[PDB]
Parts: C-alpha cells; structure tokens; sequence
C-alpha cells in the first residue's frame, strides 16, 4: 500500500541518498499504525533479497530508521526479532552454502557500523547484537 | 490449572500429578530468558556444560579456548534479573589449564568437591573443586572426544574415555589404573555414556556407525551392537549392525535408563531399547547434525512426558522421546549449538554454542 509506495520512492537507486522528509513521513505513518511496519519488514526482505546492492542498502537504512524512530519496528527488531538476528548473521557473514554472499563491501561496512551503533542504541536486554558483533570480529567480520 | 491446585488440595489426584504435569507444562513453555544471562568468559566456543547432580546449583563449562568456567546458577541477588556469575575459572594463566579445546567436563557424581575435564591435549584431568588444583592427570596417546563417569556407581569410580583411538579407555580414579581398554570399535569413539540404571553398563558410539553396550566387568566384549533394522538386513557381523548411516556422535540414556538415544551424522536420531538394543522405530524426523566431534544432548527428568533436547544446527530441537513429536525448536543462538544441559529442579535448559554464549531457556510465566 502506502508502505510499498514509500519503499519504492526511497529505495530507488536513481537517487541513492537519504531524504529526510520522506523518512519523517515514513516514521509518522509507522507511528500512526503498527501494522504498517509488520508488512514493511516483508518489503525490506524484498529489498535485501533484491539484485541491486543499492536497494539492499536502502532497505537496511529503512529498517534501521524504523527500528530507532517509529517505535513499531522496535517491537520487531528488539522483540520477536530472531528473523533480525538471522539476517544479521547472514548479511555480514557468509550466505549459507551453496548460496554465497551477494552484498557489496560498502554494504558490509555499513552493516558493521549499524551493528556498532545498535549495540548501545537499543541493548537494554538484547545482547545478541553485541554477541554477533564479537563473533564477526572473531569470525567473518 | 486451578483445577490442578484444587485436585491436589482435595486428594482427587496424587500430588505427583501436579508436579509432573506442571513440570511438563513448564518444559513446553521454554523460552530464551532475557531476564537471565550467563557471564561471558569463554573466548572460544563452549563445547560442554555440566550442572552438578546434587543440588543443581553450579555449572561447569568447557571452552574451545581450553578454559573451564564454573558458574553459580542461583539468583543470590534480590532482583528478578541476574547474571549467573562465574565463581571460579581455569583460565589462560592457570598452571594446569588445558592446552587445547576442553571437550568434556563433568562433576563427580555423589559429591561436588571434585570434577573431571578432558581435552584435545590428550589429557583427562581430575580437579579438586575447592583448591582448583589438579589431583590427577591421565595422559592418552590420542585426543579425547568425550569421557563420562557413572552417575550411579557407589562401587566403582571408572571414567570411560573415548579418544580418536579405536579403543575405549577405563580410568579408575580409585588407585589410578588407566590400562583397561574395551576393544571392538574400529574408528574414533565419539561418545561414551554409562547407564544411569546399571552400575557397569557403558554405551560407546564411534565414527564407524556402530554403538556398543559393554559390561565393563565382563571379560568378553560388547553385550549388544545396535542395529538399525533389528535383523531385516542380517549379515555375519563384520561390517553390519550399524546404528546409523554416518558417524554416531551422540549418546544419551533416557532418565530411567531403559532406552538409549543415539544421534549420528546421517541426520537421524534413534531410540533403542537399552536391554536388547532393539530399535523402537521412533521416527523423530530429520535431526540436522554435522558435528565432527561429540554432540552433547540431554533428556528431561521428572515430567509427565520425557523430552530430549538436541542441538539442531543453531537451535535446540525439543522432541518427545517416546512418540517423536517435535515440541518446538528453541531459536536463540547465532552459530551451531554444541551442548545443552537440563536443570531438573526448575525445567531450565542451558545451551552453549560456538558463538561463545551460554543461553538460559526458562519456562515462560
């Protein structure tokens, strides 16, 4: 719906840059209804699973901004988020063989910095962020 | 439930009912407790955990980095949130610390004052818990995959040791005699387990896909060789009578000791009658293991129904032992899961994993 419209308007790689007005509109829409974000993750898995690395970066940034801002993606990324733990363990680490890793190295660095930020941003009881960061630092950063 | 409290109170049901039924209900509700944590001390993956059989207060933990950590599992703080603090630790600086991965660690049954730990440095070290000094060291010519002390032997104090050698070594802690060997396997013994029922019955599993039960008193070889089919494919035993179609890297007697659960790298678990090694044909579906070393898994105790908690890649798969129905898969680890251990007092599960974490699973509500 409108979630998909905003996802298309933002993830488009023809203008691959962070736009604040669209992101604040998405934040306000997600705050208006929690069900906006539960399908948004499904949209983001579309963008993470897409061929273009810029779309993956855009969907990662959208997920991060919804988790840190909307207060509805927080209840997806810091509660009922084993999907998020597995996507963190599969994104930076090697994709499970035979399927190899398809993201770009700049996207790997961006994910590393996002994990380092989220270690302190929301870690009141979610320590698997830090555990995954340590595993990366000792196995496939 | 209030029916259960009223039934207990009025004697309609034996209190055993409420205990066991509630214990089961608690097991089904196992969930990653973020209201409980275990202090991170291993630099490497946790290969083994052991909650002490008496009082279930302390846990040992053996790491791939060679350190043994000794945790206290009681919430001594008044908060509802606590971290199981590490009491002692055989650290990188201990003169007796293992040189390589600690592969097994075990409380001496009958007493918390002594525990034993075996490693890939080819040693089984006996420790005095209090002074935390080795009391004994058994050297093996080959790397130790697992050892096990009898949970039941008031009489003998043998440690069965499985190494990459094809032979099972019995180490008598009473006057130190590491000569006795059980012969009959052909490849590394990846798992050994004493019967919890019979004082001198030992089950040993090997990479040659065969599991043998021994009467170590006996001077005449294995009692039983577990056979997948029970005789449908029958051959003069030279290569047949394989428990699995891969390596058998895990053993666990059920609580009462009447059945044996084996997991092998054919991605199967089987349930065997420990008396005649007959296959009960419990299905269990597909159990992913590809562990190249021993796979430490446990059963529940004191519930209405018995459960088995098996590492399933990065998760703990919970199965009903006697029907095979998969209860659930507990998803909270990041890398493959190496060991899970069951706290029989409160239906709590601790699982170590290669990601240097020990996760507590406690029943919800």
């Amino acid at each position: 719906q409108k979630l998909s419209k905003l996802v298309e308007e933002l993830t488009t790689s023809g203008e691959p840059r962070l736009n604040p007005e669209k992101m604040k509109e998405l934040k306000k829409i997600c705050k208006s209804s929690e069900e906006q974000l539960s399908r948004a993750y499904r949209l983001l898995i579309a963008q993470l699973t897409q061929e273009h690395a810029e779309i993956r970066l855009s969907a990662f940034q959208i997920v991060e901004e919804l988790f840190v801002r909307s207060h509805q993606f927080r209840m997806l990324v810091v509660s009922n988020f084993q999907e998020f733990l597995e996507l963190t363990l599969g994104t930076d680490p090697a994709q499970p063989l035979p399927p190899p890793r398809e993201a770009a190295q700049r996207l790997r660095q961006a994910t590393t910095r996002a994990v380092e930020g989220w270690n302190e941003k929301f870690g009141e009881a979610y320590k698997k962020l830090a555990l995954g960061y340590h595993f990366l630092r000792h196995n496939k950063k | 439930m209030l029916g259960f409290l009223s039934a207990r109170q009025t004697g309609l049901e034996d209190p055993l009912r409420l205990r066991r039924a509630e214990s089961t209900r608690r097991v089904l509700g196992l969930e990653l407790n973020k209201d409980r944590d275990v202090e991170r001390i291993h630099g490497g993956g946790i290969n083994t955990l052991d909650i002490e059989p008496v009082e279930g207060r302390y846990m040992l933990s053996g790491g791939s980095d060679g350190v043994i950590v000794l945790y206290d599992l009681e919430n001594s703080s008044r908060q509802s949130y606590y971290t199981c603090k590490a009491v002692c630790s055989i650290g990188r600086d201990h003169p007796d610390v293992h040189r390589y991965s600690v592969e097994t660690v075990q409380w001496y049954p009958h007493d918390t004052g002594m525990f034993t730990s075996s490693s890939f440095d080819k040693t089984l070290k006996v420790w005095d818990t209090n002074t935390l000094q080795t009391a004994d060291v058994f050297n093996f010519e080959e790397t130790v995959y697992s050892h096990h002390m009898s949970p039941v032997s008031t009489k003998h104090c043998l440690v069965a040791v499985g190494t990459r050698g094809p032979k099972v070594q019995l180490c008598d802690l009473k006057s130190g005699s590491c000569s006795h060997i059980l012969q009959g396997h052909r490849q590394e013994i990846l798992a050994v387990s004493w019967s919890p029922r019979y004082d001198y019955i030992l089950a040993t599993a090997s990479a040659d896909s065969r599991v043998k039960l021994w009467d170590v008193r006996r001077a005449s070889g294995c009692l039983i060789t577990l056979d997948q089919h029970n005789g449908k494919k029958s051959q003069a035993v030279e290569s047949a009578n394989t428990a699995h179609n891969g390596k058998v890297n895990g053993l666990c007697f059920t609580s009462d000791g009447l059945h044996l659960l084996t997991v092998g790298t054919d991605n199967r678990m089987r349930l065997w009658n420990s008396s005649n090694g007959e296959n009960t044909l419990v299905n269990y579906g597909k159990v992913c293991n590809n562990s190249k070393k021993g796979l430490k898994f446990t059963v529940s105790c004191g519930c209405s129904s018995e459960f088995v908690f098996v590492p399933y890649g990065s998760t703990i798969a919970v199965y009903t032992v006697y029907s095979g129905e998969q209860i659930t898969m507990l998803k909270g680890h990041y890398k493959t899961v190496d060991c899970c251990v069951f706290q029989s007092n409160f239906q709590e599960l601790y699982s170590g994993s290669r990601d240097c974490n020990i996760l507590a699973w406690v029943p919800s509500l």
